[PDB]
RNA sequence: UUAAGUGAAUAAGGGCGCACGGUGGAUGCCUUGGCACUAGGAGCCGAUGAAGGACGGGACUAACACCGAUAUGCUUUGGGG
RNA sequence: UAGUGAACCAGUACCGUGAGGGAAAGGUGAAAAGCACCCCGGAAGGGGAGUGAAAUAGAUCCUGAAACCGUGUGCCUACAA
RNA sequence: GUAUGAGUAGCGAAAGACAGGUGAGAAUCCUGUCCACCGUAUGACUAAGGUUUCCUGGGGAAGGCUCGUCCGCCCAGGGU
């Protein structure tokens, strides 16, 4: 229908409770050891063990 | 010499909701820990919260300290800025409330 | 199967983006795109192995009709043609390749609507 | 649709104009009565 | 070692307190401006073109104010230095 | 928020074809002395170094209360209407 | 002046893809290819109406229901 009063102040944080930003998967180059994602192709480096990925 | 700089970032167009989050994902790390964990973010604070690590680690070197790979983020901050207020025309000719928002952020970095 | 729009225009995008990785061979696109030209060009070579008048007249249909790439003379313009690229080339690259013939990237998120992005190479 | 405030040159100059409410005793009322208030635009 | 019983503490979050910050201008204080009057002056201007304005006049020109092709001004008499 | 509507370039901006309806908006410093130069950042924004008796007096600028939102900590909380 | 609902509703009919450019940064800017939509009309000319939005060269706080290196937006000149 229509919000029968305020939220209070205790339910705004009992609600965002299950509201987090979580990043997860960081891992080391194989080549500077910058903490990277597992699966993907370094930004600085460009290798998957030692290639010349992004390269011309 | 004194340890424990700081920089300030003024009149950000942003919410604090949206700050606020990634500022869960900082305190309590390393400066190798926190540019790492900035640079993979889908998020609008990624521009912002970087530049303002880089001017603290800048404010660390020329001005007080040394050892920039010692140093530990304590404590930082996102404050409500001055909001903007504009209009949208809702239908049936009448008006409806639409704000916008800024933001006042600061971070601060002792040694250890 | 996958979806991504409607009936037809997933045979339009499929006519559109797969006529490079037979020009360019790098592609920078999504996942869904990625995964479903794996399929189709995983198809599309083994159709350049034959050189049959039953492959050159079904190489007409997931190949878009006249798409130049032209760098080669003698006295002349030699217009790879993007199916004469096929079977003068496709054939003699995969002659003994069975199948898998390419490679999917996993690079990075999109500055615009967090597109999660793919390099798409053959070999 | 059809709405309302519609313009021209004529009839916007031709009602509200200078010489039509010059021309009567009812718009001299109405010169006195914004001069006497300070606003600018008199009538077209 | 068995058995019967007694069992403390760690918080994703939250409450109460303290302390520090932001967004906001209530209040303190001040006036260049108003309100009501006192005592005198003065109580019409106009076909010799009015009350009001339009337009324009500066080195730089968007506005205010002053002015009018003699246009951000002409001449004379007194104060002035 | 008093005092004319109007202490500020107001019967203006603005609403109404019309006649007419008509708003909010004063305060750095005693003197702009209004932050040369160094550094981050494309910039904004900042941190030093200076000015200044004082900058938490830095041009949204005198003191700055409430509502609102952050930070950290002393004590409490998962068998409870 | 500030919450609440709440980062919920909605982002106001319609097919795009790749490569290469300038740039601090691109799904949205530019350039190239192919595909597609309308076609008594989303093509061409004018009378009102609007009152300089037109062109040239720059900028990105505002505006633009996203960004925006672009604009009918702003700054400076120039055109009837
Ligand atoms: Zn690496």
């Amino acid at each position: 229908a229509v919000p029968a009063r305020r939220t209070s102040k205790a339910k705004k944080a009992k609600r965002r409770t299950h509201y987090k930003l979580t990043i997860k998967g960081l891992n080391a180059c194989s080549n500077c050891g910058e903490m990277k994602k597992s699966h993907h192709v370094c930004p600085a480096c460009g290798h998957y063990d030692g290639k010349d990925v992004m390269s011309k | 010499q004194i340890t424990s700089a700081k920089a300030t970032a003024k009149t950000v167009r942003t919410s604090p909701r949206k700050a606020r989050l990634v500022i869960d994902l900082i305190r309590g790390k390393s400066v190798a820990d926190a540019i790492s964990i900035l640079k993979f973010t889908p998020n609008k604070s990624a521009g912002i919260i970087e530049k303002v690590l880089m001017s603290a680690v800048a404010n660390a070197e020329n001005n007080f300290d040394l050892d920039v790979e010692s140093l530990v983020v304590s404590e930082a901050f996102v404050n409500e800025g001055p909001t903007m207020k504009r209009f949208r025309p809702r239908a049936k000719g009448s008006a409806s409330p639409i704000n916008k928002r800024t933001s006042h952020i600061t971070v601060v970095v002792t040694e250890k | 199967r996958k979806l991504g729009r409607t009936s037809s225009q997933r045979k339009a995008m499929l006519r559109d983006i797969t006529t490079d990785l037979i020009i360019n061979e790098r592609i920078v696109t999504t996942e869904a795109r990625a995964k479903e030209v794996r399929s189709t060009v995983e198809k599309m070579i083994t159709l350049g192995k034959r050189g049959d008048l039953h492959a050159r007249r079904q190489a007409a249909t997931f190949v878009r009709n006249e798409v130049a790439s032209v760098r080669e003379e003698d006295e002349s313009i030699v217009v790879e043609s993007a199916l004469q690229k096929l079977f003068n080339d496709l054939g003699p690259r995969f002659a003994e390749r069975q199948g898998g013939y390419t490679r999917i990237l996993k690079t990075e998120p999109r500055r615009g609507d967090a597109a999660p992005m793919v390099v798409i190479e053959f070999v | 649709m059809k709405r309302t405030y519609q313009p021209n040159k004529r009839k916007r100059q031709k009602v509200h104009g200078f010489r039509k409410r010059m021309s009567t005793k009812n718009g001299r009322r109405v010169l006195a009565s914004r001069r006497r208030k300070g606003r600018k635009v008199i009538s077209a």
